């Protein structure tokens, strides 16, 4: 019989410049909407959006992925590993409204991809053809990682994603991003100083601050930094591991590297389970607003 | 100056989320990832003592006011470009004013 197959269909009557406006709609509200979450921005829960959509693919028979944009059902949308999300599908509620002949997953996706290069990160190639399936292809909960755990865990859970040793540690550097929220995850504080800007400050910060494991007011146990900063137990796995600590180690002294790491693992992410046809069209890459002028 | 004036309420509540993270305001304040701001206002950049610049801050030498600062917190890297503050911007003309209005006092 052969697993399912997802082609990528390209919206009707839909290029380039059209798929442009929606980046410019999200990069605009990007900017109105710059007093969410303590002045950080939803930046950082549209990547993570991107990422747990993405997250649920299982290699072994092209399960979950992003490819159907099943987390608009309330199976996976009440996922409690994706607790704090619904701040990023109400975010794009009202684009999908503005561009109602997208796709769910094209939608989400995209807004993963537009955040990160308008937080000034590198800039992601990214391939529309995303078509919305039924409400019992939804996958079930507990595809997504778990924050308690070590080097071995991660390691092994990321293999269900295709990715390798330097695949994760360019992914894990988004982690730099935002915060965590004790109400969502269980787990309280930001990374760094600087969460709403796309750098290296994950592996430096890593390296270069004095982690103290602790226990916070849920009961859970994070590293806690004297500046002020968290790690999960699993990011911290990335320096304990002598494998994942040579390459945070690379990116640390070395932001071009992984930024063009980062480019890769993250599109490979979004477009795990998805076959692109000889016809399809080459990968768009978005001009930012700051490169439109604004 | 066209800098007008705003809410220094506004503004600090604008410096305690988007720079208090690498920034103190008051006098002793001690540097963290960016330099103490403390009399920010009539000084060169580049120039307190116990903070390691970059060259392109030191070079920039622009004797600091409400304007300048305005076109400087808006796109940080293009005022100033190869600076290491790693800051998206105001890209709103009344966070400016507020926050301007706030650090001004602050940095008596
Ligand atoms: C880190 C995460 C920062 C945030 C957020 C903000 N600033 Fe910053 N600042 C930071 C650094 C690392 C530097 C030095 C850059 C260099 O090239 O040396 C600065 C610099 C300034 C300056 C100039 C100081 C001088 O010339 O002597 C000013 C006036 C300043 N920063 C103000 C400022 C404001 C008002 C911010 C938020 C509203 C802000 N910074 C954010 C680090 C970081
Ligand atoms: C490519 C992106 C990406 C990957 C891969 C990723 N994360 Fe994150 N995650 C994010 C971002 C960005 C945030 C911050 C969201 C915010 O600030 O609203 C986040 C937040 C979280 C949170 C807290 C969410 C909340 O609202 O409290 C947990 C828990 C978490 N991640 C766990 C993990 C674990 C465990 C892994 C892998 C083993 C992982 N993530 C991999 C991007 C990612």
């Amino acid at each position: 019989t052969t697993p399912l197959v997802h082609v990528a269909s390209v919206e009707k009557g839909r290029s380039y410049e059209d798929f442009q406006k929606v980046y410019n709609a999200i990069a605009l509200k990007l900017r109105e909407d710059d007093e969410y979450d303590n002045y950080i921005g939803y930046g950082p829960v549209l990547v993570r959006l991107a990422w747990h959509i993405s997250g649920t693919w299982d290699k072994h028979d092209n399960t979950g992925g992003s490819y159907g944009g099943t987390y608009r059902f309330k199976k996976e949308f009440n996922d409690p590993s994706n607790a704090g999300l619904q701040n990023g599908f109400k975010f794009l509620e009202p684009i999908h409204k503005e561009f109602p002949w997208i796709s769910s997953g094209d939608l989400f996706s995209l807004g993963g991809v537009t955040a990160v290069q308008e937080m000034q990160g590198p800039k992601i190639p990214w391939r529309c053809g995303r078509v919305d399936t039924p409400e019992d292809t939804t996958p079930d909960n507990g595809r997504l990682p778990d924050a308690d755990k070590d080097a071995g865990y991660v390691r092994t859970f990321f293999q269900r994603l295709n990715m390798n040793d330097r695949e994760v540690v360019a992914l894990m550097g988004a982690h730099a991003l935002g915060k965590t929220h004790l109400k969502n995850s269980g787990y309280e504080g930001p990374g760094g100083a600087a969460n709403n800007v796309f750098t290296n400050e994950f592996y430096l910060n890593l390296l270069n601050e004095d982690w103290k494991l602790e226990k916070n007011d849920a009961n859970n146990e994070q590293w806690d930094s004297k500046s002020g900063y968290m790690m999960l137990p699993t990011d911290y796995s990335l320096i304990q591991d002598p494998k994942y600590l040579s390459i945070v180690k690379e990116y640390a002294n070395d932001q071009d590297k992984f930024f063009k790491d980062f480019s890769k693992a993250f599109e490979k992410l979004l477009e795990n389970g998805i076959t692109f046809p000889k016809d399809a069209p080459s990968p768009f890459i978005f001009k930012t607003l700051e490169e439109q002028g604004l | 100056t066209e800098f007008k004036a705003g809410s220094a309420k506004k503004g600090a509540t604008l410096f305690k989320t988007r720079c208090l993270q690498c920034h103190t305001v008051e006098k002793g304040g001690p540097h963290k990832v960016g330099p103490n701001l403390h009399g920010i206002f009539g000084r060169h950049s580049g120039q307190a003592e116990g903070y390691s610049y970059t060259d392109a801050n030191i070079k920039k030498n622009v004797l600091w006011d409400e304007n300048n600062m305005s076109e400087y917190l808006t796109n940080p890297k293009k005022y100033i470009p190869g600076t290491k503050m790693a800051f998206g911007g105001l890209k709103k003309e009344k966070d400016r004013n507020d926050l301007i209005t706030y650090l001004k006092k602050a940095c008596e």
